[PDB]
């Protein structure tokens, strides 16, 4: 039995899932997903 | 012993704030 425990907002996120990042546009109302 | 006047104040969390009082 394997138990996985996660911590949020304690520090800058070091472990992430694989999601392809894109270039960030500026000055236009856009969805932002920074580090989750 | 000796008294520490106001020493020991540190930033409690990485989150940035400015020009605001925070409890």
């Amino acid at each position: 039995v394997v138990v996985l425990s996660f911590e949020l907002l304690h520090a800058p996120a070091t472990v992430c899932g694989p999601k392809k990042s894109t270039n960030l546009v500026k000055n236009k109302c856009v969805n932002f997903n920074f580090n989750g | 012993y000796t008294n520490s006047f106001t020493r020991g104040v540190y930033y409690p969390d990485k989150v940035f704030r400015s020009s605001v009082l925070h409890s």
